[PDB]
């Protein structure tokens, strides 16, 4: 009878009704990956009774073109081409209800230079799907071709060191404390003292923006005085991460422009600003000769648990793409969650020109960085100079070691605190380069106790804190040991 | 004051033998060494004076050390550093830089403040050595 | 006037035999045919009315012609066009549209002029059929 | 005894002096091409006594990292990585002392999205080198990763046809004539008459910009009255390519914005404006919903001769990347140079989603186009409705056929001129789609004579022009047959 009825689609695939995502062409056991594909590795915990291939295909489809029922509108497009392929599923080591699922997405699916669009597809909906009890994005292969649309770090490790005139040892910093309550005046005091005592940097706390107790312009002006006073006293380029985090993008710029205008070398942003402001202020930082330090605030809400979320290693990739110059990536031995293996992989992702597969470090995909610049990892949170031998071994050369409490907590004052940390650092590096087995539980502590014999502030820091450790079990562990 | 540029400047002035070991490290890593001189200690003095060309071909620390001491004997009073340079892709930069020599009497700097708009200040870091005398007779 | 949208509208109205030959060409290339109806002849009326779905799984020009003839019987006086959709990467669009039916008498358009800044005119094209009567009763 | 002499470099490669470029690292016959490399093919005529390979090395060197004498500063960079490698030197068929030289260029040599930079390296200096008596750039492989940095066409063929609402035949237009001298009002008359008579477009002639005889605003306003009169008279979308070619970028945008504000669907630009003005205006065209027609002015100053310059197929690649919607690409049978195989090559380059090696058509590299939109070729210059069979055969569907004199030189008027072209066109395509062997020297002219028995205007244009041809030997010809 009626025209709607005579022209119904009657094929197996585009007849109306629900068919499984695997039978919609989102699964292919022998897809061959192209060098232009976005690859994603997911850790999928299917619900009781849901097939492991089905859940992998479901994730492929709802992150590319599918929906829950069949649509004739597919056929207005080159739908073979746009469909993502779940193309491999292994079971997760030592578990028969959790799976590693590899999914490949066609290059053309993604807006050029838009982390917002990349994430809209890849994390948009699928983590809240009913058929899946848990889901974690473990890794991604960002293809060269997509990477070339992005800026990468504004300054990057190499140019940063050049603007600083500091090569050979890890760089040094401290978060100003207490976190909140200090007036701009006193902030400028802490910054002057710490920088004058040996620190390359200080920083605003992540949550120091502009508050009744201290409005932002006061902090910036008073810190600049402190910074330039420090550099006049030492003959070093100095700085402090002036926090430009704000409610609106107009305010963030206003703060960035103010930082620039008064001569600041560096500014910080919080991750809670979100990806679009981050990309904006990363382009801005390139164009205005500014270091951009990303504090990763909020990360561990999705990054902490192994069964579900986004692994921080993917956040590394996305943030290096967007173009931040620094990003916090963990300490191993401090107050914040850090397994040595996972931190090492984070550091490789941020620093290397390319990645080779290394499953113990959580590097699931091999990947070229497409001459995007290298992002400076930051090691921060409850660390002290008694741990310096551990810091050097675990974290390498290109890194900023931050000691907020480990500098300011020092009983002989802030300058004493800073000096203890830099002597610590320099002697440890000096020693490594000479061939000494610095990481040995005997030698390492001894190199510092020897350095302490000619540095008063160091003896004191060793005396005060050498018991201190944060010896707890990890949540984010590897599935392959070393 | 002690000029704390370079990466080992919160340690004591390095001996020839301690410098040879740092040179050894750098040569075993494939890096290129060079030696440079200045008597402008300003933090923004990017370009210190080259002492010859960088030593790319060299297979023996003693050569760097021999050049260091030739530079020591020819250059006026001031600062000498040795840099290590990594031509590798994704580095292409200095990876090590430390002071080998520093004059006995470094007065340092004063901070020079010019009034900008509102409360803003225009800072210039000024060196006593440089303002009093020309290059070659500052220390 | 003659509405000269479609790719064969400077030729005489196509016979059914000529239409089928163009349908047969489009379908030999693997293209999806559809039938559409309008009584708004405006140049910028992108969306004519669908006569069912595009005929995706249809191999027979005669079936396409049947839907053309059923559209012709059921639709109010107006225009009918046939399009051919190509879903291939590189195209993903219509590649052939021509008019199969046209009204006996199309009054056409007038150009409405509104004064803009300076000498600029703001132009609107007005269909006589559309302004006078609603959809379904314009011809 | 001096520090200069002791630290003088004494290696074979980095000692002072001239050495052959083929020893400097610019010739490597077993280089494996990477997918991210930019490839160039040059036709090299070395001077008598110069080795062909040494010439290829010189070209590779002097378009990448080299100069005439050895420089120690190479060693501050990753020199081995940045050198272009001539990787293939082959003899040319039937010229005894001429060679094809393929050269590979590392992706990181090139500023992202910059045609100026690509050309600065590939064509900057190597053509003025004495050691080579002639040099021509024949083709390039622009890698997928470089292409994604570029916009591609602002509109492209697909969206262009959707804005015109015109699918199934070639589009049609004409240049207004005489080239120079017409006032604003009269330009609009000519445009009105041609559009009313059947042409989709008319265009300003390339040298019509703004002049004593007609200032550009007068043409723009009058042309819009005529365009909108024609659209109202026909019920079609109509346009004329208003020329915004101007001395300064400030004036081009003024003309572009004026064209936008008055509602023009299309603007044109001449190639003589140059690549940087072109990329700007291509971006502008995207942002402002405008079709961008590229007239190729000056192209034949370097593209005409086989021995030297740049083959037009390369220019096609470059303009499609920069992102023009139309480019003039030849007629074969009209008044300007255009060998059938070379033209079909150019048309393939502008329209296909990728390219396979096709040596008779002059396609030396296979190349994906990276989903950059397709560029509409324009067939123009000395063609007439009596050759429509030849035009439909040689040039295909997606093309604008332009008849300036072939419309305006009609004795019965411009409308008649237009109507004759459109009937020939529609009647020729109708017959192709029916299966008729239209390209046969018999049948083609017969399809037109049939249609002429029922179209006075076409009969008259066949009688006027039927014996008109431009049969001359080509300069820009193939090296390989079929
Ligand atoms: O607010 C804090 O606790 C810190 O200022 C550390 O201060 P102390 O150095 O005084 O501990 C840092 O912001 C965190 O380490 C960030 O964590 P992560 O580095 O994991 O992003
Ligand atoms: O100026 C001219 O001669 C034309 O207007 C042709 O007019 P007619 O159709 O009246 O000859 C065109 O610009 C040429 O076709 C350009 O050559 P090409 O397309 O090869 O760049
Ligand atoms: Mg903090
Ligand atoms: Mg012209």
């Amino acid at each position: 009878q009626s025209v709607s009825e005579r022209t119904r689609i009657k094929s197996d695939r585009y007849e109306s009704g629900v068919i499984p995502y695997a039978k919609m062409g989102y699964w292919d056991a022998s897809y061959t990956v192209k060098d232009t594909d976005v690859l994603a590795l997911f850790r999928i915990t299917p619900q009781p009774g849901v097939d492991p291939v089905e859940a992998a295909a479901a994730v492929a489809g709802e992150s590319s073109t599918a929906t829950w029922t069949v649509v004739w509108t597919d056929l207005l497009t080159a739908c073979e081409r746009y469909r993502a392929k779940a193309y491999r599923v292994d079971p997760v080591p030592n578990s028969a209800d959790v799976f590693f699922a590899f999914i490949a997405y066609e290059c053309d699916l993604f807006e050029e230079a838009s982390l917002a669009n990349l994430t809209a597809s890849i994390i948009g909906n699928v983590f809240g799907f009913k058929a899946v009890s848990a889901l974690r994005l473990e890794d991604m292969r960002i293809p060269h071709s997509y990477l070339x649309t992005f800026q990468g770090p504004a300054t990057g490790i190499i140019v940063e060191r050049e603007r600083l005139n500091k090569y050979g040892t890890p760089l040094l910093g401290a978060t100003v404390k207490p976190k909140l309550g200090l007036s701009g005046k006193n902030y400028g005091r802490v910054v002057y003292e710490g920088l004058k005592g040996g620190l390359d940097f200080l920083k605003d706390d992540e949550n120091i923006n502009s508050q009744p107790f201290m409005r932002w312009r006061e902090r910036f002006l008073n810190c600049m005085e402190g910074i330039n006073r420090a550099s006049a006293a030492t003959g070093e380029v100095k700085g402090s991460y002036l926090n430009i985090t704000a409610a609106t993008m107009e305010e963030v710029y206003k703060r960035a422009e103010y930082a620039k205008a008064v001569g600041s070398i560096v500014v910080m942003i919080d991750l809670v600003m979100g990806y679009t402001a981050i990309q904006s202020i990363a382009y801005w930082a390139r164009e205005n000769d500014m270091l951009l330090h990303l504090h990763r605030a909020g990360n561990s809400t999705y990054a902490r648990q192994k069964n579900h979320g986004i692994n921080f290693r993917v956040i590394c990739k996305w943030m290096r793409m967007s173009g931040v110059d620094h990003i916090h990536a963990g300490t191993v031995v401090g107050k914040l969650e850090g397994d040595p293996l996972m931190i090492k992989g984070f550091y490789d992702i941020l620093r290397l020109t390319e990645l080779e597969v290394n499953l113990p470090f959580g590097i699931f995909f091999e990947m070229d960085w497409a001459s995007l610049r290298r992002c400076m990892p930051v090691a921060s949170g409850g660390i002290h100079c008694g741990q310096m031998h551990q810091l050097i071994h675990y974290l390498g050369d290109d890194v900023v070691l931050q000691f907020g409490g480990g500098t300011i907590g020092h009983p002989d004052g802030i300058q004493a605190g800073a000096t203890a940390n830099r002597v610590a650092l320099e002697s440890m590096v000096l020693a490594r380069n000479e061939g000494v087995d610095y990481f040995d539980q005997q030698v390492g502590p001894q190199i510092l106790r020897d350095a302490a014999k000619t540095c008063g502030p160091l003896q004191t820091a060793l005396d005060l804190w050498k018991d201190i450790s944060f010896d707890y079990t990890s949540t984010d562990t590897a599935d392959f040991a070393e | 004051m002690r000029l704390t540029q370079g990466c080992f400047s919160f340690l004591p002035d390095l001996t020839d033998a301690q410098i040879e070991k740092q040179v050894a490290y750098a040569m075993a890593k494939g890096w290129a060494m060079n030696v440079e001189w200045t008597d402008d200690p300003h933090p923004r003095n990017n370009y210190w004076e080259l002492w010859g060309l960088p030593l790319f071909d060299i297979k023996d620390p003693a050569t760097v050390m021999f050049e260091l001491n030739e530079a020591r004997k020819s250059c006026a009073a001031g600062y000498i550093r040795i840099n290590a340079f990594d031509a590798s892709y994704g580095v292409e930069s200095c990876v090590m830089s430390f002071i080998t020599n520093r004059p006995t009497n470094e007065p340092g700097f004063y901070l020079d403040r010019t009034d900008g708009p509102g409360r803003q200040i225009v800072y210039s870091i000024k060196s006593y050595s440089v303002q009093a005398n020309p290059e070659g007779s500052r220390y």
